[PDB]
């Protein structure tokens, strides 16, 4: 079953970016990777701290 | 009995001024915005609620905005919050963060008060009455309609004590400090002095009342450097743009000036005129009374063995500053503790007054 | 106490009172506005070549995309639609929609004054003939163009201004954006040094898009010896950018096709490294200049700096105007400023004459070694 999983891999992809600093509201500042900035929400799973 | 009166209608404003429908208008404002919030950069504003920026690549769009928040906060080079799918302006962004602020602003009580300078009595009631009775008391010069002295230049040999003075006015202050060594205004790239001069000041009169300490600017003149483009012909129009910034048009405001030199006779003299400078005060060389009180003070605070007599030391050079005798009473105390000592003898003052004076 | 418990009692009631209609009542200023601004366009801004035709069949460079051949929307009218012209074009389909004002280097356009600071003639007493030579080019056109045409002249349309630092060169042209009724353009002769070969010269050329744009305006130049003064070649290559900036500056100034209304004032403080482009009228007419006050305009700067503050009428001012023969405003300022503080070493409410010639040994004959125009009399 983990072997037919693979319509996982067939989605989509992702990014990588960095962060300048947060601010209020549950949000971030993004920088990601040759373009400029984002104002981006977190998931329910990391910290802001 | 007034408090308990005051303290309830009291708290109650403060709990009014807390509760200032309402959460479906904030779920609408979220519903407008989007979630992906792109960065964006003014360049014009057309006054139809709608106006230029331009996107990090160099595209530029005429987008509308979200108003709610005060677009009057933004001019030309500010960073706007904008979509990614219509691209409009969702508001105002906060201003970035602050590395010429951070570096040249000294937020920390800086060192101790005039308890540790040297018997001046006299220059120090003259920056006293240009800066801190000036500006922690504004009451006086209401009453004659009399503005404040703008400029001090400090002046003298070195080892007198200027740095001393700006660091005591530095301690008991109330307003932003802004310490720039006056040897940062020379650059490797052709016309960089005035973009320092511009931002420097604007940091100046957008923050507070301020204190701009600019130290040592007479070596923007006497040093040429290598890593320069065409010196003095960049040079002259830097001094030209200090000048302009500092007595120029559109009422000056609440900032003070001090500038601390070496010499002072290679300076152009259309800074030193009044109007941009009002006070030029002397640092001698003191006498031999006050060196009892520098000795005194540099030695407070030590076990000092009483075999030792201060007039040994004031007898010894005969134009000793207080750089001397800082470097003797910290050299001394060198040789104390490299042989696991705590009291100070004569001979280690003789030892660190052959180390400092004639090496 | 009774103010302030009361004052405390009715504002806070006021607030509590109002609290009903805040938690009764249960952003929306625009809201429905803003989702009928949603079937709006983000209109993305062009640049056109040019026209072609029997058709309008436009050519657009965007920015960095590409050039594409475009066609007008039915919201245009296709005339204003020339070349060289921001217009902003759709993202979808390619088509003009609005003409629009050209680009104008935004660190150009925090150089309007956008203020007025407060700076009243009466400041500058004591300099009668320059005022009125000065008045005469700068006030009299914008404000009555009736003598100058009826006459049949033109007015000088370029006043330079000298002197001694800190004669009042600043100060009558703060005196003249009081009371200036157009479009004042301050311009620090430092701004035109950038890091990039012939930047300088894009700055000027904006400076005289703004001014040609927005018609009777004033600019003011400010310390020009930056801007450039002289020539000086040598098998070195030196000072060159900074006359190339000048250069340009002199030829959007005056010749071929002259300025439109426009009023350029410069200011120097040694004018003698200047290149005689510039000495020539047509671009520079008026030589106005700032000597020293004589006698008799110390005294009058002495009641400018004195009617406002608290000193004892009983007392000359003749005398304090005797001792000071070259001497400028600002060391007035400082003379009058300093027996304030004089003053302030004592506790009194009220000068004395006394308190003035402390400050005058004090000012002039103490800091006379300093004391700046020894060597700027000269001009040098
Ligand atoms: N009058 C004084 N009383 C006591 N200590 C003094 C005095 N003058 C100088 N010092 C000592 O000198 C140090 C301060 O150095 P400064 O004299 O201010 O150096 P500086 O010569 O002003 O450097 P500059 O401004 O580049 S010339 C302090 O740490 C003191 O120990
Ligand atoms: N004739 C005057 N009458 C009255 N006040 C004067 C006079 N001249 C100068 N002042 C005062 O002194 C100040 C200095 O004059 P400014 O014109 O600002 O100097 P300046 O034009 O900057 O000279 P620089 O250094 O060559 S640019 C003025 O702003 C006035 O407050």
């Amino acid at each position: 079953l983990l072997r037919e999983e693979l319509q996982l891999l067939q989605e989509q992809g992702s990014y990588v970016g960095e962060v300048v600093r947060a601010m209020d509201k549950k949000k971030v500042l993004v920088k990601v990777h040759p373009e400029g900035k984002f104002v981006v929400d977190v998931d329910k799973n990391i910290d802001i701290n | 009995l007034e408090r308990i009166k005051d303290y309830l209608l009291m708290e109650e404003e403060f709990i009014r001024n807390q509760e200032q429908k309402q959460e479906e208008e904030r779920s609408k404002v979220d519903d407008l915005r989007g979630t992906p919030m792109s960065v964006g950069t003014l360049e014009e504003i057309i006054d139809d609620n709608h106006a230029i920026v331009s996107t990090s690549v160099g595209s530029e769009h005429y987008v509308s905005i979200l108003s709610f928040v005060d677009k009057d906060l933004l001019e030309p080079g500010c960073s706007v919050l904008l979509n990614h799918k219509v691209h409009a302006v969702i508001g105002v962004l906060m201003d970035d963060t602050d590395p010429l602020v951070t570096v040249m602003k000294v937020e920390k009580a800086p060192q101790e008060t005039y308890a540790d300078i040297g018997g001046l009595d006299n220059q120090i009631q003259e920056i006293k009455e240009s800066v801190e009775l000036p500006l922690t008391h504004p009451e006086y010069y209401e009453e004659m309609g009399i503005k404040p002295p703008k400029g001090v230049i400090l002046y003298g040999p070195p080892g007198t004590g200027k740095t001393l003075l700006a660091k005591a006015v530095a301690n008991q202050t109330s307003a932003t400090f802004l310490r720039v060594v006056g040897s940062e205004l020379i650059q490797k790239y052709l016309g960089d002095g005035p973009k320092l001069v511009r931002e420097l000041f604007r940091v100046a009169e957008e923050h507070a009342p301020s204190i701009v300490f600019i130290d040592e600017i007479d070596a923007i003149g006497t040093k040429r450097y290598d890593s320069n483009s065409g010196g003095e012909r960049e040079i002259q129009r830097t001094m030209l743009e200090l000048l302009n910034q500092l007595d120029g048009f559109d009422s000056r405001g609440d900032v003070k000036v001090i500038m601390a030199t070496n010499r002072i006779e290679t300076l152009d003299p259309a800074l030193i005129r009044p109007g941009r400078i009002d006070r030029k005060i002397e640092f001698p060389l003191p006498d031999e009374k006050t060196k009892k009180r520098i000795f005194q003070i540099h030695t407070s605070r030590m076990t000092l063995a009483d075999d030792v007599t201060l007039d040994d030391l004031i007898m010894a050079k005969d134009d000793l500053s207080g750089a001397d005798i800082k470097a003797i009473c910290t050299e001394a105390g060198l040789m104390a503790l490299r042989e696991r000592r705590m009291k100070v003898t004569n001979e280690d003052f003789k030892k660190s007054k052959e180390n400092v004076l004639y090496k | 106490q009774v103010e302030d418990d009361i004052q405390q009692l009715l504002k806070k009631i006021n607030e509590l009172t109002g609290i009903k209609e805040s938690d009764t009542g249960l952003l929306a200023a625009d809201k429905q506005t803003l989702q009928s601004e949603q079937p709006l366009q983000v209109a993305r801004c062009t640049k056109i070549i040019n026209a072609d035709s029997e058709d309008p069949k436009y050519i657009i460079n965007v920015k960095q995309f590409a050039k594409f051949v475009v066609d007008l929307s039915d919201q245009v009218a296709p005339t204003d639609i020339e070349e060289g012209m921001r217009v902003g074009v759709d993202r979808n389909k390619y088509q003009i929609h609005i003409p629009l004002p050209p680009k104008i280097d935004p660190t150009v356009t925090m150089m309007q004054v956008e203020e007025k600071p407060d700076v009243t003639y009466s400041d500058v007493g004591g300099c009668k003939e320059q005022i009125e030579k000065l008045r005469e080019v700068v006030e009299t056109p914008l404000l009555h163009p009736e003598r100058f045409v009826n006459l049949g002249i033109e007015p000088p349309k370029g006043v330079l201004l000298f002197g001694p630092p800190g004669t009042g060169k600043t100060l009558c042209a703060r005196a003249v954006a009081n009371r200036t009724d157009a479009c004042f353009i301050r311009v620090i002769g430092s701004e035109l040094v950038q890091k990039y070969v012939g930047e300088g010269a894009r700055m000027v050329r904006e400076l005289f898009e703004m001014a040609r744009t927005k018609k009777a305006c004033l600019i003011f130049f400010d310390e020009i010896d930056a801007i450039g003064g002289a020539r000086f070649d040598d098998g070195a290559g030196g000072d060159n950018e900074v006359q190339r900036t000048m250069l340009e500056l002199i030829n959007q100034l005056d010749g071929f096709d002259p300025r439109g209304n426009i009023k350029v004032l410069m200011a120097t403080n040694r004018p003698d490294t200047l290149d005689p482009a510039l000495m020539r009228p047509g671009r520079l007419d008026r030589k106005i200049e700032f000597s020293l006050p004589d006698l008799e305009g110390r005294t009058h700067i002495f009641k400018i700096h004195a009617r406002s503050m608290s000193v004892e009428r009983d007392i000359r001012f003749e005398l304090l105007a005797r001792l000071c023969p070259n001497s400028t405003g600002a060391e007035i300022r400082s003379v009058c400023t300093e027996a304030g503080m004089f003053a302030i070493r004592a506790r009194r409410k009220i000068a004395t004459e006394k308190d003035f010639l402390e400050a005058v040994n004090k000012v002039i004959k103490s800091y006379a070694k300093f004391s700046a125009t020894p060597r700027y009399m000269t001009y040098n």
